[PDB]
């Protein structure tokens, strides 16, 4: 039903078992740069990853 | 043979009585659009899923 | 309050449907006659009321979209509905 | 004068270098090692510099 809200992107998630570890379920990773390739190039790389 | 079948995890996702919802409009928006989406979400969760 | 010019046959795209691309030029997603969205670049620089005074790019009678512009990409078939978001 | 430009409203850093996050969760049947390995296949097709 939140997909039927055509206005906004609503995502509904439940917290994990151990609340102290994080704030959602599954994994996470931080896609970073090293050389200074550029903020827009890094945003394009994040869109490619997604 | 059976040790490959059952998938490995850390700890099973338990019930908590806690659900989160993350509202995010098409950004570059004002507070009126977010308040409309928020109030419609509240109306749904209060009259349709009480 | 002295006026500076009367614009004849003006079109007003609302604030919801006009955004910016990667370069800084204004855009607005419109729906074709065969019911398919596409990107088009418009020149909007003056805010009157809560609607951009679009001088170029958009025309009369076309159908720009104001909500659902992150559920859609340019070039995919959509369905039209009267947008309740604008006022 | 005035020019409309482009930028992100939330800038992130990680170990002193810019970054973006990616959150997610594995398939309902698969393990965490399979999601790990699938990210290890997606990252190999990123540009050089991240």
């Amino acid at each position: 039903h939140f997909f039927s809200f055509k206005d906004a992107m609503v995502f509904a998630f439940a917290p994990p078992s151990v609340l102290e570890l994080g704030n959602a379920t599954g994994f996470d990773l931080f896609l970073q740069d090293q050389a200074g390739v550029g903020h827009e190039v890094l945003l394009q790389a994040r869109n490619k990853f997604l | 043979w059976m040790f490959t079948r059952i998938p490995t995890a850390f700890l099973p996702d338990e019930d908590q009585g806690v659900l989160f919802a993350q509202v995010q409009t098409p950004p570059g928006s004002s507070a009126e659009r977010t308040q409309v989406v928020v109030d419609s979400m509240r109306e749904y969760l209060l009259e349709k899923e009480s | 309050q002295l006026q500076e010019g009367v614009k004849q046959k003006a079109i007003l795209a609302p604030q919801q449907g006009v955004t910016r691309d990667l370069k800084g030029q204004a855009t607005a997603l419109v729906v074709n006659a065969q019911n398919k969205v596409e990107l088009r670049v418009i020149k909007a620089d003056r805010v009157i009321g809560d609607k951009w005074l679009v001088t170029e790019g958009l025309n009369a009678g076309d159908k720009i979209i104001t909500e659902g512009l992150q559920f859609v990409q340019p070039g995919v078939e959509v369905k039209t509905v009267p947008a309740k978001n604008v006022a | 004068t005035g020019k409309w430009e482009y930028g992100s409203p939330k800038l992130e850093r990680y170990n002193g270098v810019p970054a973006m996050e990616i959150l997610g969760e594995p398939a309902p049947g698969l393990s965490s090692g399979d999601a790990m390995a699938a990210v290890e296949e997606i990252v190999k097709q990123l540009p050089k510099g991240v």
